[PDB]
């Protein structure tokens, strides 16, 4: 009966570098209930991405990783969009190579 | 610290709709090695790392059967708890379970655990002695009386002291070259200006394993822990982890701050500075 | 290896 909002981090596996293939990560955690929708976006459009197996932390809150291969450049904008019952509207976290 | 084998179950009612879903993931230390998810057709316990794949078909058959029967038990359990709390049959609820064993230097159980939660809150747990239970509320006290009369604690203990540790010692062998290797973090410090009297220094730790790590900032040997920004340790995607610690400082005092990184993968603890 | 199904809740 108690709902907890998702925390979101968007980041690359390796230090970003235009032209060099990398891996785009959207890590979502601290949420409950488990029902949730997590999409990686490229210029606002959904990307192919795989999602980890549902697991949870010691405090029972769930976490998921959505991730896909990608080659960062100087133009393309990346972001993670998260939909959860606790969220007024979709949560959109833009990717920052500095955080 | 000591190695551990752990399993994490999540069961979610789908009313109805009118059944559940059950998800299990297994970990050795901070490495996921198996999973089960009956959201998939003809569900099977499946390998999630290379080193486990070598298990024979009988293992996978036994694990699959076992978790599918467990899924049925949690399906019933969800109905039962809904009853305990006199909740509507139209709402979905969650039943989570967490159990595992830690390996001691003598190759025996150092300590084991089993904890359950309903809708994200403690429900019932096995105590450290592996012989008694702690119930979180009146409803859990009903479950407790059932488990006490049924010898559940004694079966759990025998598993944790037996199969659990035995399996763990086996997996640790099979995955030696990866499970028992410490992967040091790759580190560096970055700078990000803000206004004139603010500059964010960020200390990075990338691609490390296991997950445990310490990142701290010091101002001329004095800890800067309370205005430091520390993000939750996050998965790299390849089985390793990432983490960083930042803190705003005066745009001239860069040299007056040091980042200190402690990880078992290092020979010596590191002291980083901005260049 | 997983434990056998827990007692009924």
């Amino acid at each position: 009966f108690v709902a907890r909002p998702p925390k979101v981090q968007v980041y690359s596996r390796h230090p970003a570098e235009n032209g060099k293939p990398n891996y785009l990560n959207c890590y979502v955690s601290g949420f409950h209930p488990p029902q949730i929708e997590i999409d990686l976006l490229k210029n606002g459009e959904k990307m192919n991405a795989e999602q980890s197996d549902l697991s949870f932390s010691k405090d029972w809150s769930f976490y998921l990783l959505v991730h896909t291969e990608f080659t960062p450049n100087a133009v393309d904008q990346y972001s993670c969009r998260v939909k959860h019952v606790t969220l007024d509207k979709p949560k959109i976290v833009k990717w920052d190579r500095d955080h | 610290g000591p190695h551990s084998l752990s399993y994490f179950y999540t069961a979610v009612s789908r009313p109805d709709r009118g059944d559940s879903r059950f998800i299990a993931v297994g970990y050795v230390d901070d490495t996921q090695f198996v999973r089960f998810d009956n959201y998939a057709p003809n569900p099977r316990m499946e390998p999630r790392v290379p080193w486990i794949q070598q298990e024979g078909q009988e293992y996978w058959d036994r694990e699959t059967r076992n978790v599918k029967e467990t899924a049925q038990t949690y399906g019933v359990g969800l109905n039962t708890l809904r009853g305990y709390y006199n909740q509507s049959e139209a709402g979905s609820h969650t039943l989570q379970s967490m159990y595992g064993c830690y390996l001691g230097p003598d190759g025996l159980l150092l300590h084991g655990y089993r904890q359950d939660a309903y809708d994200g809150a403690d429900y019932i747990a096995l105590n450290e002695d592996l012989r008694s239970w702690t119930a979180a509320d009146m409803a859990a006290q009903i479950t407790k009386r059932k488990w006490e009369a049924a010898d559940e604690a004694e079966r759990r203990r025998s598993y944790l002291q037996g199969l659990c540790v035995e399996s763990l010692r086996r997996y640790l062998e099979m995955g030696k070259d990866t499970l028992q290797r410490a992967e040091p973090p790759k580190t560096h410090v970055t700078r990000h200006p803000s206004s004139d009297l603010g500059v964010t220094l960020r200390c990075w730790a990338l691609g490390f394993y296991p997950k445990e790590i310490s990142l701290t900032w010091q101002r001329e040997g004095q800890d800067q822990s309370q205005d430091m920004e520390l993000v939750e340790t996050r998965p790299s995607g390849d089985g390793t982890f990432q983490k960083w610690a930042a803190l705003v400082v005066p745009p001239g005092e860069e040299q007056s701050y040091t980042c200190h990184v402690q990880h078992e993968g290092l020979q010596e603890p590191l002291t980083l500075r901005w260049d | 290896a997983t434990a056998a199904a827990t007692e009924a809740y």
